[PDB]
């Protein structure tokens, strides 16, 4: 049997809103460690890797390693019926074809019980080796989301170029070009809303902005986002899930 | 333009 | 002649949004007691009954029972053309084909005068006062939330009431849902309790489209009273602030 | 070369939101005096005239007269990318095919630089200063309100100015509306209510679609000036109080 | 569905 008690329900809500619009069908991996999800988009151009550790739940119990084939759209529907302060409880049986979601209001005398049908999945499991990247930019979530949205009005692709002074995002379309420049902020007092760069050698890669804007839906999860870049290797956009796991987006470059 | 996430992982 | 002066104009505005999207034309019956509206939707599956008492207006004058047929969408437009602080005045003639709405601003810098065309429409069913099996008085907002949510699952809702509490159930092509509201004890404000009055347990099936049509009157009251008995339609009642009552009637499924 | 530094960035944004929905392509004439735009709408029924004075900018430098054919939608997009406190800088070369917009952050930690492609487009006939029958200076918000409201009744508005006040009238299948704005009452501590300068009573008919197109410039000024005379076009004037003016011209009588 | 009439009268 699998039964997990998460009290910060908003988290899961947010998480699913970060996935429904990017990946349709998904394989949730439940194991003694926690939940791990890893899937590609329909075109095999990006990759989402979610990790939620059992150390983040109020009560986590796993018996057999379970592999749930879930439709993220249906799950997003079912989770929109949950409150941001609702305590969520997920459960499933070893030989089950359904996941049960129990939303408990803060002992409000209200209790929602949904039963989501599961499915059989013949997935493709990719191997992402741990790397050291040339450029690593830790910036505010809001500024990165801004830049992506903004440069989306100009063209569809963005040229991210990282160097020691700051990072610069460039776009070009039938109506012109855009160049946003973020400098390495030295906020002695404030930690968030800072742009810290860790460079090994300048990098300049071209990425699609549609998938970056898909990635930016996870902004409510973290106040900071970490971009990781190295020549000829995919881009890693990393959001931290409040000290219990991480959501990692990997995006293939252009040419 | 535009590489699949393949080419790098297997 | 009919002439009413309303100071709380927003109120009437709200009412129209509770009616505009459900019923198109309606027959207002104005009498010395007040305004009464009673009409069904185009599918004859629900029924709206509005009662506004003469004692709720700033000024009320009615002589003979007047039956004015008005399109609620046009009235909602013309009333949205009113200011939040404007004093509203409705007027009509005995043998008239137009109702006059006069929005009067304080100090009298601006004064709007709209003349809405009337028409002939009208069918009015007879609801005898009944005793209902289950009567649940709960917050309006929670009911509207539940209705929309369970509308995301399926279109029909199984409401099951018993002495401890009520349970709303839906089933669709993506699963099943069961929300359960328990009778609250030690609730401080009586606007945010779930009170049940049971005579015999009830389990009825209702369409969710019309429930979400009904939930548009939520801004009117912070509480809603559901009244249900087996084989008899559901009564969703919103109380208008010390001025009247809005009654939605919904036929069950099968 | 042309290069202007504006500190009040909001102005330009507002202007673009006031023009994009009325005119598609536009010819900006930049000279040592300032910016001048004069164009008709997609239906060639009204006329927009924007004037921004070089003395209203924080820094203005122009060498050769530039005639930039720009898409107002793209410019509005690029301007929505600006910060409320960001310093805006426009730039162009004498023989250039691109307009540069540079948004500078307050403490020099973010810097956006967009390059908008220009285009060639034909055309600006001359509206000489005229004497108008009626000239009404009223609040911007109230006029935009009235136009919006009366748009729900009919498509055309009959503005009638006289010594008592100005009156806006509409009529459609659902009735008729008549808003009446009267001169200032209370005390003479209200110079700025509805001030009228009349020469001869006026009663003109104007299209409401284009009036609502014009009313998008309401954020630019707290007052709007209507200028009207029979058989001659109406002048809706918004003053950019510290920079110049935006003027919409609309012909009456169907 | 039942139509409110059926009742109600």
């Amino acid at each position: 049997m699998f039964e997990a008690r998460l009290v910060q329900g908003s988290i899961l809500k947010k998480v699913l809103e970060a996935l429904k619009d990017l990946i349709n069908e998904a394989c949730w991996d439940i194991s003694s460690s926690g939940v791990n999800l890893q899937s590609m988009d329909s075109s095999h151009v990006s990759l989402v890797q979610l990790t939620l550790r059992s150390e983040g739940f109020d009560t986590y119990r796993c018996d057999r390693n379970l592999a749930m084939g879930v439709n993220l759209t249906s799950m997003s529907k079912i989770l929109k019926c949950a409150g941001n302060e609702d305590i969520i409880t997920l459960r499933a049986e070893d030989n089950a074809d359904t996941l049960a979601l129990v939303f408990e209001a803060p002992n409000q005398e209200k209790v929602s019980d949904y039963e989501m049908k599961l499915m059989d999945l013949d997935v493709e499991q990719l191997g992402i080796p741990e790397q050291e990247y040339s450029c690593v930019v830790k910036m505010p979530s809001g500024e990165f989301a801004r830049i992506c949205r903004d440069l989306s009005h100009i063209g569809d692709a963005v040229v991210i170029s990282c160097a020691k002074d700051g990072v610069k995002f460039s776009a070009s379309g039938e109506l012109g070009n855009g160049n946003i420049k973020l400098s390495q902020t030295s906020n002695v007092d404030k930690e968030e809303e800072a742009v810290t760069i860790e460079m090994n050698e300048p990098v300049q890669l071209t990425f699609a902005l549609r998938y970056l804007n898909f990635f930016t839906k996870a902004t409510p999860l973290s106040s900071t986002v970490t971009l990781s870049m190295s020549a000829d290797v995919p881009l890693v956009v990393e959001y931290k899930i409040a000290d219990m796991g991480h959501l990692k987006y990997y995006l293939a470059p252009k040419i | 333009r535009q590489c699949s996430m393949t080419c790098f992982y297997h």
